[PDB]
């Protein structure tokens, strides 16, 4: 019941390959939401052209 | 602490827990330290020396 956002900001030279170092992720903080997650989606910000 | 009771010398620390990690328990699963529960100050925990 407990969710955990990590956020981690690592330079990578290739243009969309992933970079062959590790990256540490950190959790900026735990929220108890109390309810199990079965689905995920991206948000995208779009402007009227 | 947070209802967890032990007896050691409480001294300041140089290590820094992470902002969701309240505290530290060794291998022994002894409390290497306890983050203070009024301020965020870490507090190293050193039993009393026998």
């Amino acid at each position: 019941g407990y969710f955990k956002i990590y956020s981690k900001h690592t330079p990578i030279n290739l243009v969309r390959d992933l970079p062959q170092g590790f990256s540490a992720l950190e959790p900026l903080v735990d929220l108890p939401i109390g309810i199990n997650i079965t689905r995920f989606q991206t948000l995208l910000a779009l402007h009227r052209s | 602490f947070n209802g967890l009771t032990g007896t050691g010398v409480l001294t300041e620390s140089n290590k820094k827990f992470l902002p969701f990690q309240q505290f530290g328990r060794d291998i022994a699963d002894t409390t290497d330290a306890v983050r203070d529960p009024q301020t965020l100050e870490i507090l190293d925990i050193t039993p009393c020396s026998f």
